[PDB]
């Protein structure tokens, strides 16, 4: 995965 | 954005961010704000998609469901293009993954080297892509109509009628050939009977216009 | 737009999105609107004006008619243009089809492309055209009013009663000929008593001006 | 055609 | 407009037109309009120009108006330039017609053209010229007050009537030394007893900062 | 004539 | 106006008109007024200070005193500087007269011609000049209040004392020694009594800050 | 004189 | 900031300045108030940094906490980087401490220095990066809510309190994995019954678009 | 000001005016109206900060303070830098005196002369740094409060009261010493006896995240 | 002195 | 420290 709930869009 | 001979980089405006915050709080999920979203965000770089989309404040689920739907579309490109063995030579740059595209694992230069590129490596527009897809369900989803509902009302003038019709249609989930089928049924079958025998005298074969021109008077 | 001594290539500001959406939620569809429209989409190409229809939330039933019109000019570009044989040059472009023009099949650099050709295929004016004259249809269809219907009262001062003629003469479907047989038949023709008397009395060889200012103390 | 019901602007 | 060392073409920008829009809208057909569209159409061509008189909505009445002086003043200018026979030069470009000036007749690149010559062919200064003499007589008509009617008050200060004065003389049909008649005559011709006895005093070589000045205590 | 009634301005 | 390394011309913009405007609508002819236009005009020319000044809607009497006061500016340049007979040559270029430093007898290209020669002829600075000491004396003589009767009331802050009597003295017409001498005597002498006796004890020495410093319990 | 009652400024 | 083939500096524009503060306190210490920072200070130096967090009004308690994250940050950067005895070279140019990635000991023409060097010392994002730490802790310090307390309603709609749920979750102190583990677990467990039974049918490899359909009824 | 790689020279903008003028109405003499100032004022010239002090309206007492301040750092300055005796060669430029940093004795090309040259002679920061000396003690004159007076009420959540504290902090007349043992005292000895008993168990090595978190309960 | 009571700033 | 109470940032 590349985006994950309750984390920003574009977060390492 | 990255603008036109050459290509030059510049951060998202404090007014494209105004605009963009300022249309999520009064439409929400209209459909045309999928187009004004394209509007401010053309030439944009995946930090500055990612700027738009962090910015929005409430609406969390929706965005939850865009971050689904990147997952997605960022697993398949990865399957698409596979990984490959080997330090990058110093004149080259690497292809960017899935997370590069989406700006997560890519720095901004990293991004507008890609951009740059000749041939271009549109790693912008890509990820755009996703993210209007992503908006595409959201926009769908949240759609509290059905095509299928939508009639004519006995005092209704016909203007107001077909804006409902179209109004309900542009949010649908269906093909080109099913809105087609949609426009060329539902439209004349749905409409009260004083219009809808004049709309069936005219033929399948007539424009909107001479429909609307027909059913101005009743 | 692209504006000018070689040409540079600019997305669509947030302030002339924002101007062209309130334009359609203020005025919606008055004939002032077509040229702010064209005022706002100056050097723009076809991205840019699709960007603007796309942008219109509600009227959905008027933005299908221009659908439909864009269609018929497309459809007749491509019969005074027909298809040939061959694969493009290195050198060479192709020429815009239908659905080149209006940017469907074309991306963006194409359009720059057409645009930036020396002689220019000036694809966003056509583009232009074919929308302006569905937006012309469109004026013309939703104008409540008629030439003919236009009447001064008998206490309505001169002036408003012009301003009432020549407000319904914008908006209607007549050629130049057409509309210069209006303007010296029925103006003087559906004057009030005390006010035609005088115009009658003018004579058809009269300007406006003096018309009011021959009524102007009655 | 070029342009189609319910389809945005400038749409393939 | 088309600013500078070499002349660049750019559109009229989306809050030159909101302000015209706008100042059209507040303040109608006063005198101080006529400079604000100076101001916002510095340097414009015949295009520009068209686009701000198209984008009035209402006062029709008037676009008539200053459309008929704008067609003495083109037919004039045909008169004064006659035409001549043979094809153009490839290296020169031909002397712009009465409808080339107001942009019927010629595009933007001719006017450009035109604007950009060594010696120049200011044609949008000429248009701009017509424009601006058929809205002196569309604020001269408009003109509620005459010169004569202006008259100050028992209890009012001097100020306001000199305001008055002045407001109702700007908008005069009348040439500069017509002007100077009205200003060294009807000014003390007309102030209240008081006041006027002073003004008599004062002599016609006075200023109007020692007129106000002497009359500000009564 | 260059501008007519009811005809924009700058119309050919 | 006219910006830096060679000179480039640009157009008043229309904010800077919708600033000025605004600010002579809201505050009239307040001191802070001047700085302002100014402010709203520096580096332009004689033609964007008269579009400045005849934007001016109403205040026509004092926009006369500036004409006069103009007037007497331009009759001493003409003094100090006399007519030259014969053509001038092709390199060189006249001197202005008092008739093109306020733009009645010169164009633009003129003007832009004067201020970017090496040595500048600084024209639209010099017609500030000129401007700028017609607003002051219209800002004097419509002051309403005198130096002399600000007096401290006896309940009233000293802070609030002292902004009555700069705000003033401001707007006085004095020279700077004037106004030093109404600042060391006037301050003092129109205090209320307890605190005038503090700041009879301070002296004559001291610094504005320790007068109200000293007076604040009080 | 350069500027006149009830004249514009700037001009001839 | 300084943007993009030469960089070129540039002070923080008057909308970016009113935009940030209107934010604050429109918003205060809302998670999306987070990009907003860093949407306004994209490639600024620490002199615009420092600009943009002094002209906060208010809120000293959450600014106080910011300067003391940003100083264990800057400690712990001297940690990592000892100091080096000697002077500097002519053409070399030293390495930031912290009190210079804070634009306390450095001026803005050192940090364009380091900014434009090759390889750049990008003190401005380093300095942004410690900002933008400090804001996480105050907007996790400052949520109100716990993400264990969110529970859905008996008649509320499935939309509105997932919206709650990541509402909650956006600002909770948490790793990626303890945010996995909060989705996966709380959101099912945490659902009103006729819809948690749903939910638990769907199984835990299901998507939040199931999910929020397959509740969309009830 | 003058932005940057050769510098270049442009008058204040519209809105930096306006946005300086409303924050001084809004917010009159707050400590964050300073970084204001100075971020509307970056790289400007002695002309700028001189248009930006003179476009206040009202507040003339702290506008004669800011004067005297000048007068005290303009005269240091002259003491430091001694008048030589000779004319200036063609090639060199003069040292500002204290009357030419105040834009006084300078014209706008010798400001931009001493900025622009190698090694600069930044004579406008210099009088910014004067003027914010003087907008220093102005801000510390108009301060209401003092912080020994500060004492958290008995119901008063933690987070209010330290704002409050640290609010008046800003505005004290302190050195950074004085400011450190402040804090390291005074917020302490000032809670309420529940909340302070907590905050001396935490002991003086605490953080304020700490104090807050401890005393956020209660 | 370089300022003056009543006087603009910068003025000479 | 690099940050103190009651002082701007970025301030020496
Ligand atoms: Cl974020
Ligand atoms: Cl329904
Ligand atoms: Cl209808
Ligand atoms: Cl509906
Ligand atoms: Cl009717
Ligand atoms: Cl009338
Ligand atoms: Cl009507
Ligand atoms: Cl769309
Ligand atoms: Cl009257
Ligand atoms: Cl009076
Ligand atoms: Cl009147
Ligand atoms: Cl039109
Ligand atoms: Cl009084
Ligand atoms: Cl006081
Ligand atoms: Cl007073
Ligand atoms: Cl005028
Ligand atoms: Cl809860
Ligand atoms: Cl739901
Ligand atoms: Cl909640
Ligand atoms: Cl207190
Ligand atoms: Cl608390
Ligand atoms: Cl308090
Ligand atoms: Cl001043
Ligand atoms: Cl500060």
């Amino acid at each position: 995965p590349v985006l994950f709930p309750g984390q920003p869009f574009g977060q390492p | 954005p990255i603008v036109q001979g050459q290509m030059v980089h510049q951060a998202i405006s404090p007014r494209t961010l105004n605009a963009w915050v300022k249309v999520v709080e009064e439409k929400a999920f209209s459909p045309e704000v999928i187009p004004m979203f394209s509007a401010l965000s053309e030439g944009a770089t995946p930090q500055d998609l990612n700027t738009m989309l962090n910015t929005v404040g409430g609406h969390q689920a929706a965005m939850q469901m865009l971050k689904e739907t990147i997952n997605e579309e960022a697993a398949e490109w990865d399957r698409l293009h596979p990984v490959h063995a080997g330090p990058i030579a110093p004149g080259q740059m690497r292809e960017p993954r899935g997370s590069d595209i989406a700006g997560t694992t890519s720095t901004l230069q990293e991004q507008i080297g890609w951009m740059t590129h000749n041939p271009p490596i549109p790693v912008g527009e890509i990820y755009k892509r996703w993210i209007i897809l992503g908006l595409n369900k959201i926009v769908r989803m949240y759609s509290p109509t059905s095509i299928l509902d939508i009639r004519q009302g006995p005092k209704e003038p016909f203007r107001d009628y077909v804006d409902r019709f179209y109004k309900t249609l542009r949010a649908e989930q269906a093909s080109q050939e099913v809105k087609n089928w949609m426009t060329e049924t539902l439209l004349v079958q749905n409409a009260n009977p004083d219009c809808k025998t004049i709309l069936k005298a005219l033929g399948p074969g007539a424009t909107l216009e001479e429909m609307m021109t027909a059913c101005q008077g009743v």
